[PDB]
């Protein structure tokens, strides 16, 4: 983890000897990490897509908004357009080869 | 003590294949069609 | 439906079995998670995106992990981002596995 | 760099030709699937005999929560309140009291599973290793009122666990 | 009053109504709807049963967690009714059967039961007793049903000088064997009645106004020592009944003239069914004797309950036993029958 | 004696019972997928002598994994209530338990058991496979200790 | 190590297998610009031809 | 300002409406402001 | 010749598992004929088997006893009779018996391992582990002034 | 400016045209909601249960709010004419099995703190 | 870096993305009011409202930006301005590799014009926006909820809707279907103002008022 | 682990030296009862001229 | 150790016991309201108290990194007997 104790936990051997490792643990496991204030979309190669978060950090220690980009919202949006003239196992098929997770299509 | 972790061997692991392997068996068009028949005449007879 | 994949309302619209249209009511499973997320902190935010998609356990987080420590301006250790690597292609396959055999399962 | 997965012309030989023409009407790529699928039928099934066999675990396992306590007999807690504070589904309530001596630790002490996530938090948030994620996955029950603990069966739970988690951190207690 | 007791909450699933709730026999029609009440507005219930928890798992999902709290008993040992009533505050006695078993006859569970519950509830010292005996509750009415009714409720009002005894008229809904009772009438041909059933009026009230009047006497400070009967709206003759029910359902309805005897003996032949049997000699008495009118006795508006009239709830049951050909009709198509209330 | 034969003839309900119910194929969130990783070649659903059935008029024990809400609540219920008797229910992990990590959200009910009735509530979010696998066996034993027809007979 | 003879069992039981391959080749299609269009990503732009990869 | 078929609709904004949130928690509900006091250990 | 081998190696499983009675005693109850080595036995009679030549999870398997704190359970069982010592030992979770090293003992830990006391009497209920908080002004206790 | 822009209602009298098609397309679909959705409730309790709410919403004079209503009127209207919606989701409408809220002063104060 | 726990810096393409960033400003002067590009490398258009439609059709068609891709539809609602709703767009060009952020402001009454017809895969995104903020925009297909329960009156991501919700349903026997109430939590949302009393970046402190 | 003649029965139906390595595992698995870690510090471990500052 | 309310309930560690005229007693009824013997009232008094001969003593709790963190507990008034918060054990100079 980064070495930054401000941002990950310091190590138990540390918290319970040194001074900062302790106090840096109690207010981290209490308030958490202080984020500046922005936006930010970063999106990583999901197995299905592109999902990704739309961060939205108000400076606090804790968010404002975050959207989560979900490929599968998308994917069964076109669900409609894919779905034409094919018959009732074709749509069987069509909605398992774009992986549909309804927890992540529907957040 | 020197500092241990979970790492790969001095060497490294071994290759790792990942392409395709699938096997070519089985006969000739023709000779399993020549079967078919072979033993087809047959019945008849 | 076993070929819901889940839980959805897809209704269709069908003359014989020829889909006309199918619109997919979705929201059938909605968590609000993005409202949860609000009231809590980062580190308490970091298990709502292990629960997105039941199929990438740690890809999720990955871009929420991403998402928070480029915003902070600080980068992890060389050694941990191998780790989250070999884990989100392992987790690759994780998806991977039930995206094609679950596919065969409503296939036949 | 990419690879092209879906294009490979076939060859208008005869012979290929009628590969492909003895594969139509002889089921060949067919009846590969179905041997192959008699091949690994005579492979030895890899079930377990449940409850007579359990599968495979690790000493960094998340199960049922149970507060122990030191080798002279107080309980590890402290009130500090921080696996409170980090509880991610504020599964914990915590309500303290100075009682008489060195033994101030909960007026009140409940883990509520049907809310906990198992996240494990709480564990590692802990400056005294107080809470724990205990190694026992089995504890189901009937009643919707026995899936929370008071914080009584916390301390029965840590008094009935206690070999378990004690070599557990014993194992692990560098790598956290 | 107790010192955790005092009421809280907006009168919800989780909120505190001070009710601590021992209805005994739940695992019934008055039983279901009367739990659910006391779960609904918030309340302790302490709920027995004899028969077995898969039944009485339908009222599992009746309030919040740990409100509702299932307990073994049995009528014959005094010692479980005692810790059922223990920790009470309104012990309601809902046991009764329509018909006769074995092991429990008419008078056992209608007076002998009742006698053991209004005994130990008054020696443990809760502070209200609600029994339920028949509106028609006569000592020399023809069926033992009745007569059982009224020297348990003599008993009860002895035992219990400030138990509130009610009487309902004739009980209808869901699973109610009254309507139930003569819409399953079409299976054996067509409709048996004893002299057409045109001698005898009934004043059927629904379960909700029942139901909420239980708890409304609870909540009453001044229902201990009445004897509430809690009556219908409107009242119509036997031959409506049928008429109406049989128009709901769009069943033919066959009338069938029937000696008095032949009706007798026919609940004979179906009280010898060892399973639950379908039709009795004392069901006979009562369905041919008519409901009766106690203008003196209070009623059930006194405590602030409107009775729902039997055409406006008919469909909901009547639904269930209608064919296809007119499962989706709606109510207005019928027209309720004549009624010929006081 | 009577209760001899009556209990001899309950060991025979039961028992087929308890050996030959029916889980249905109903899945939700989170839980339905570790449902099914037991119900692979790992685990064997199927050696413990049941298997899935779809529809309600089907199956004999419904299986409910995963997040419960208020737009998914009117089809469970129906669904559930359209089981034929005997029917029982397991409630998969900490959300449908109650609440679950989403307890205080506006589009959770807060429990399956403000819907359904509930036999077992098989802990953990989610609940490893071997720990549900346990709450089939648990409902087994529950199925084996009852006195549904002896009930009757002292009726 | 292991795996890699793992999906060569899945392939020889599904691709070169005529009964998967009917209900499955040309069964729900997307073209390129609808395929971006429609905000796809991952296989669906990849399986599209589409030459993409995050 | 931006002139599109614009219609002076000053009134005060009533979106309560469209919100709905309920009329006991409309009116019965006194909405009180401040800035929050510093705490004086901190 | 290896066909008679394994012919003989269940004639070996049927002697080795207590003749005939114990070897229909484990396939009517235990579900399996395997023989392992006693690795160990627990205070409370269950009894358990290793055999590393096994596939990885079948190593080590336990049979249960057939009486644990008056719950006779010859027929039945369930996942919780195994005592906190050997529970970690039959999940794998470490490749050594409480046999070979125990653990360290202390007073306050429980002398009879109990299971799911769920269904039965013994089950747990959730109760106020806290104190009344708003006390009421108790009546004087003097009459009318 | 205080000037604002409308969507379909520049006034009043459309808006109130807007909202009687509502009513002309709620009017005709009371009898058959009940017909198809399984129903008890009668039409005549279905007709006024849709008079009510024009009365709960009949103090709004911005024409966009009206508008801005118009929109959902319609919404729950369509999702009653294909079923999409289940008996408890119109069940929801009809207040019915929720305790009555108290009224007078007496009532509020016998039941508890709330104002 | 030679110190490792800073994220680097990528100056190259955070001048690259503020050259476009004016590139677009001088080619839509009317509709951008501010163009910022992040130190993080984000550069972000800020657009008029009743401009939505052109800009992304710009930004779809020309061949110095060719984004033709809808990412993700965001209306982050701040309730301290006039009109909350700040309606975000979120675009990807696959030639170019790099992203754009364009952005509007909303009320809850003003409507904005469907961008469906720019991007078919605004359709779905639009039916959940207006389900979970309230936003309503105009001449959308089928603009009708997608995401919240059937009937569920109140848009509940917004600020003044509490995040338990204003109803709660139960099953009720008397009735033999599930019933809704007023929502009464078990546990209410303990709530934990956490937030530092001391300045953590005095980078984005606000000028003094 | 299984007789030789299946064992030809099953690479030949399969066409593969399946024998080789199979889905289920054995002891060529690491032993869990790893000996104590040495885990290492991090780089701002050092005892001086680690000014936060700078950092 | 654990006593016993005059109703005949075990009382909790923290003295919680449900009085008689309580009505929510009744959940104990066939069940059980089990109590922890482990008293840590009655767990940490009877432990030693140790002699060391110095001023300031850092207590560990036992086992180094698993016991509690560090704390540096003084012994200088002779009339008390220093103790560390987290663990509650006794601690106390040479007799002086
Ligand atoms: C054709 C089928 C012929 C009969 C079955 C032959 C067979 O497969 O024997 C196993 C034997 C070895 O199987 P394996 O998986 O290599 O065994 C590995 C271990 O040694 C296996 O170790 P193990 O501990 O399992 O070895 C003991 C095992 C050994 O089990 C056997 O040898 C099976 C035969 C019964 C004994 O017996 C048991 O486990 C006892 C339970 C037996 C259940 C009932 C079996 C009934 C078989 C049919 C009876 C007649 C009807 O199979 C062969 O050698 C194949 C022979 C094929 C002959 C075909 C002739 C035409
Ligand atoms: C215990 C039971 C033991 C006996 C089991 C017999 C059935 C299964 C045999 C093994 C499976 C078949 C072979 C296989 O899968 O791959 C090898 C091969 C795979 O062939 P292929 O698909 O690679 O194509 C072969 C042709 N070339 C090389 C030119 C491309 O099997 C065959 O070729 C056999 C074809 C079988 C045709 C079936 C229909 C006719 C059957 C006879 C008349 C009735
Ligand atoms: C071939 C099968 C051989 C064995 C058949 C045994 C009898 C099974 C009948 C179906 C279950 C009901 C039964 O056992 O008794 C009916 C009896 C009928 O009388 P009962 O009163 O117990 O029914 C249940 C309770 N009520 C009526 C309120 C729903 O029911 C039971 O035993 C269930 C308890
Ligand atoms: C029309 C009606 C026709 C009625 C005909 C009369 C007989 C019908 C039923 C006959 C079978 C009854 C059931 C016997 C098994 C049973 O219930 O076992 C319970 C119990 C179940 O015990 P258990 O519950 O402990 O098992 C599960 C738990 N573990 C796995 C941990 C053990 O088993 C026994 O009693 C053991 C002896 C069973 C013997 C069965 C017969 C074996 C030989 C069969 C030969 C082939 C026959 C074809
Ligand atoms: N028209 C009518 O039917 C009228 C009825 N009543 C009386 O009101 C009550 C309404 O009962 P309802 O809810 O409809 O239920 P049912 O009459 O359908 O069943 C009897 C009820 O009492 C219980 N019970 C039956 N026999 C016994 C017994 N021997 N010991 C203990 N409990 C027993 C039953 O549960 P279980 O079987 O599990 O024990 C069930 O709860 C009955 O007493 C009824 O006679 C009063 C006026 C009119
Ligand atoms: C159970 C069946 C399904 C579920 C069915 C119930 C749910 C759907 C209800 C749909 C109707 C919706 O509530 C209300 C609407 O459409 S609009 C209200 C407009 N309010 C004003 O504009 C304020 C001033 N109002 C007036 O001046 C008059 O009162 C009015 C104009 C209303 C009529 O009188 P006149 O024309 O002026
Ligand atoms: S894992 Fe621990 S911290 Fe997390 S919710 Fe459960 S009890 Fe709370
Ligand atoms: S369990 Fe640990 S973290 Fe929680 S209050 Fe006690 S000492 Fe603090
Ligand atoms: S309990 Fe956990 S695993 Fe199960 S559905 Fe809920 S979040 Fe997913
Ligand atoms: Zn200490």
């Amino acid at each position: 983890k980064v070495d930054d104790a401000k941002v990950s936990p310091p190590k138990r051997a540390e918290m319970k000897t040194s001074m900062e490792s302790l106090i840096h643990h109690f207010k981290l496991y209490t308030e958490g990490y202080q984020v500046p204030p922005g936006a930010t979309y970063t999106a990583i190669e999901a197995p299905k897509g592109e999902f990704g978060v739309y961060l939205v950090s108000d400076g606090s220690s804790r968010p404002y908004r975050c959207k989560i980009k979900a490929p599968g919202f998308a994917h069964l949006a076109g669900l409609d357009k894919m779905s034409k003239g094919h018959m009732l196992a074709d749509v069987v098929a069509i909605i398992g080869t774009q992986d549909i997770v309804f927890g992540e299509v529907d957040r | 003590s020197k500092v241990k972790q979970d790492m790969p061997p001095p060497g490294g692991y071994g290759p790792i294949d990942y392409k395709r392997n699938l096997p070519r068996r089985g006969l000739s068009g023709y000779s399993m069609f020549a079967v078919g028949i072979g033993t087809l005449l047959f019945g008849y007879w | 439906h076993p070929a819901a994949h889940g839980v959805l309302r897809l209704v269709m619209e069908l003359s014989g079995e020829m889909v006309r249209k199918c619109d997919p009511h979705i929201g059938l499973l909605h968590r609000g998670t993005e409202k949860l997320i609000e009231y809590k902190t980062y580190l308490q935010a970091l298990p709502y995106f292990d629960r997105l998609d039941y199929v990438s356990m740690m890809c999720n987080e990955q871009a929420y992990s991403l998402a928070v420590e480029k915003l902070l301006n600080i980068q992890p250790p060389p050694r941990a981002q191998w780790i989250r690597v070999l884990f989100g292609e392992i987790t690759r396959l994780l998806n991977h596995i039930m995206a094609v055999t679950t596919h065969a399962l409503d296939i036949g | 760099t990419y690879k092209f997965v879906n294009m490979r012309e076939p060859s208008m030989d005869m012979k290929s030709v009628t590969d492909r023409a003895a594969q139509t009407l002889l089921w060949t790529e067919l009846v590969r699937g179905l041997g192959m699928t008699l091949s690994y039928l005579f492979r030895e099934p890899a079930t377990i005999n449940y409850p007579f066999e359990k599968g495979p675990l690790s000493p960094r396992f998340r199960g049922e929560h149970a507060l122990r306590r030191y080798p002279s007999g107080e309980e590890r807690c402290i009130a500090c309140k921080l696996c409170e504070a980090v509880c991610p589904a504020q599964a914990i309530t915590i309500e303290a009291e100075p009682r008489a001596d060195g033994s101030r630790r909960t007026t009140r002490y409940d883990i509520d599973m049907t809310k906990c996530i198992y996240c494990g938090f709480c564990q590692e948030a802990c400056p005294v290793d107080a809470i724990v994620e205990g190694p026992n996955f089995e504890f189901s029950t009937e009643t919707h009122e026995e899936l929370l603990y008071n914080k009584e069966k916390l301390l029965n739970n840590g008094d009935k666990w206690e070999a378990e988690i004690a070599a557990n951190i014993q194992a692990d207690y560098l790598y956290r | 009053l107790h010192h955790a007791l005092i009421p809280h909450g907006k009168g919800g699933r989780s909120s505190v109504s001070g009710i601590v709730a021992t209805v005994f026999g739940a695992t019934g029609f008055l039983g279901r709807y009367v739990v659910n009440h006391l779960g609904r507005m918030g309340s302790q219930v302490i709920v027995p049963y004899r028969c077995e928890p898969y039944d009485t798992m339908h009222l599992r999902p009746m309030g919040d967690l740990g409100q509702i709290i299932f307990m073994e008993w049995n009528g014959k040992d005094k010692d479980s009714i005692r810790k059922v009533v223990e920790h009470s505050n309104v012990v309601i006695n809902l046991v009764g059967r329509e018909w006769e078993t074995k092991n429990f006859d008419f008078e056992d569970v209608f007076v002998k039961i009742p006698h053991a519950i209004a005994q130990v509830s008054k020696e443990a010292g809760v502070e209200k007793l609600i029994h339920i005996s028949h509106l028609n509750a006569d000592i020399k009415s023809p069926s033992r049903y009745l007569r059982s009714k009224a020297v348990g409720e003599k008993e009860v009002r002895a035992a219990f000088p400030e138990a509130t005894i009610i009487k309902p008229s004739d009980i209808f809904g869901r699973e109610d064997r009254f309507l139930n009772y003569f819409a399953s009438m079409r299976w054996f041909g067509g409709v048996p009645l004893i002299s057409l059933g045109k001698e005898t009026v009934k004043q059927p009230v629904y379960i909700v106004d029942v139901s909420k009047g239980i708890i409304n006497a609870i909540k009453d400070p001044d229902a201990k020592g009445k004897t509430f009967a809690f009556v219908g709206p409107n009242r119509y003759l036997l031959f409506d009944l049928v008429q109406y029910i049989f128009a709901v359902a769009y069943r033919p309805f066959l009338p069938y003239p029937l000696p008095h005897f032949a009706y007798r003996w026919v609940g004979r032949l179906f009280e010898v069914s060892p399973f639950e049997p379908w039709t009795t000699r004392d069901k006979v008495e009562r369905v041919h004797m008519s409901d009766m009118t106690l203008p003196h006795l209070p009623g059930l508006e006194d405590l602030g309950i409107q009775a729902t009239p039997l055409e406006l709830k008919a469909i909901e049951v009547l639904r269930r036993h209608r064919t296809y050909r007119w499962l989706t009709s709606e109510m207005e198509d019928v027209k309720p029958a004549k009624t010929v209330n006081i | 004696r009577g209760e001899y034969v009556v209990a001899k003839l309950d060991d025979l309900v039961n028992w087929a019972r308890r050996s030959s119910l029916w889980p249905m194929t109903f899945g939700l969130a989170c839980c339905a997928v570790e449902m099914m990783h037991m119900a692979a070649p790992r685990y064997d659903m199927d050696r413990f002598g049941v298997v899935f059935r779809a529809s309600p008029r089907q199956s004999d024990v419904m299986i409910v994994a995963g997040t419960l809400t208020n737009k998914m609540a009117p089809a469970l219920r129906k669904v559930y209530d359209q089981m034929p008797e005997p029917r029982y229910v397991v409630s998969m992990g900490s959300c449908a338990n109650g609440g679950g990590y989403y307890h205080y959200s506006y589009s959770v009910v807060r429990g399956c058991d403000r819907i359904v009735p509930v036999d077992i509530y098989v802990p953990g979010c989610p609940p490893t496979a071997e720990a549900l696998l346990y709450g089939i066996l648990q409902l087994q034993r529950k199925i084996k200790r009852e006195k549904r027809l002896r009930i009757w007979y002292r009726r | 190590k292991n795996f890699s003879f793992r999906i060569d069992e899945l392939e020889e039981m599904l691709t070169n297998n005529r009964i998967w391959r009917n209900r499955t080749v040309d069964i729900g299609v997307v073209t390129a610009e609808d395929a971006l269009n429609y905000g796809f990503s991952g296989v669906m732009l990849r399986g599209s031809g589409i030459q993409w990869d995050l | 300002t931006q002139d599109t078929q614009l219609i002076a609709v000053d009134e005060k904004l009533d979106i309560t409406t469209l919100t709905g949130v309920p009329e006991e928690h409309i009116k019965t509900r006194k909405v009180r402001i401040f800035v929050p006091a510093r705490n004086n250990m901190q | 010749m290896e066909l008679v081998q394994v012919l003989r190696r269940g004639l070996q499983q049927v002697s080795g598992h207590g003749g005939l009675r114990g070897y229909l005693r484990v396939l009517f109850r235990a579900n399996d004929v395997r023989v392992g080595t006693l690795v160990g036995e627990d205070k409370y009679g269950n009894k358990y088997y290793e055999d590393n030549k096994q596939f990885f999870g079948r190593h080590r398997w336990v049979i249960y006893t057939t009486e644990m704190n008056g719950r006779d359970t010859f027929w039945d069982v369930d996942g919780s009779m195994v005592p906190p010592e050997w529970h970690r030992w039959l999940h794998c979770m470490t490749d050594d018996p409480p046999t070979t090293k125990p653990p360290t003992a202390r007073k306050y830990i429980w002398t009879n391992h109990k299971f799911n006391v769920s269904g039965t009497p013994q089950q747990y209920v959730p109760y106020s582990t806290t104190r009344k908080k708003i006390q009421e002004w108790v009546p004087p206790s003097t009459p009318y002034k | 400016g205080t000037s604002v822009k409308p969507i379909f209602s520049r006034d009043m009298n459309e808006a109130k045209r807007r909202v009687r098609e509502l009513y002309r397309a709620w009017y005709r679909e009371v009898p058959n909601t009940v017909h198809l959705f399984q129903l008890d409730i009668s039409v005549k309790q279905g007709r006024d249960k849709v008079r009510e709410m024009f009365m709960k919403n009949a103090h709004v004079t911005d024409p966009r709010v009206v508008d801005l209503l118009v929109i959902k009127g319609k919404m729950e209207l369509e999702e009653t004419i294909n079923v999409w919606k289940q008996r408890t989701h119109i069940m929801r409408f009809f207040h019915e099995t929720e305790a009555p809220r108290p009224t007078d002063f007496l009532s509020k104060f016998y039941v508890g703190h709330d104002p | 870096d030679t110190r490792p726990t800073i994220r680097p810096r990528n100056d190259v393409v955070h001048k690259q993305l503020s050259a476009f960033g004016q590139y677009v400003a001088e080619i839509l002067p009317k509709y951008v009011q501010q163009v910022q590009v992040s130190c993080f490398n984000e550069l972000e258009i800020f657009i008029h409202p009743d401009g939505v439609i052109p800009v992304l059709t710009f930004l779809r068609d020309h061949t110095n930006a060719q984004f033709k891709s809808l990412a993700d539809l965001t209306a982050v609602d701040v309730p301290t301005r006039q009109n909350r709703f700040e309606i975000v767009y979120n675009l990807l060009s696959l030639r170019f590799n790099s992203r754009i952020r364009v952005k509007t402001y909303t009320d809850e009454l003003t409507p904005i014009e469907s961008s469906v017809t720019v991007y078919k895969a605004a359709n779905w995104y639009e039916r959940e926006i207006w389900d979970m903020f309230g936003v309503f925009f105009a001449n959308h297909p089928d603009l009708r909820r997608i995401l919240t329960d059937y009937g569920f009156e109140g848009h509940p991501f917004r600020k003044d809707f509490p995040l338990s919700g204003y109803v709660e349903l139960r099953y009720d026997d008397e009735v033999k279907r599930v019933v809704a109430e007023p929502v009464e939590l078990a546990q209410e949302f303990r709530k934990f103002d956490l937030n530092s009393p001391w300045e953590a970046f005095p980078a984005y402190r606000q000028p003094p008022e | 682990s299984a007789t030789r003649v299946i064992q030809l029965l099953r690479n030949w139906a399969s066409g593969r030296d399946l024998q080789a390595k199979l889905q289920l595992r054995y002891q060529e698995i690491s032993k869990r009862t790893q000996p104590p870690p040495k885990l290492p510090v991090g780089p701002s471990h050092k005892l001086s001229n680690n000014y936060y500052c700078t950092r | 150790g654990v006593r016993t309310s005059p109703t005949g309930e075990k009382v909790t560690h923290t003295g919680q016991a449900y009085d008689d005229g309580d009505y929510r007693r009744v959940r104990f009824s066939d069940r059980q309201k089990e109590v922890n013997e482990n008293f840590a009232i009655d767990l940490i008094a009877e432990q030693p108290v140790s002699e060391v001969g110095s001023r300031v003593i850092s207590c560990d709790g036992g086992g180094g990194a698993l016991g509690h963190p560090r704390v540096y507990i003084n012994l200088d008034k002779e009339t008390k007997t220093g103790t560390c918060g987290y663990c509650g054990l006794q601690f106390r100079q040479p007799h002086h």
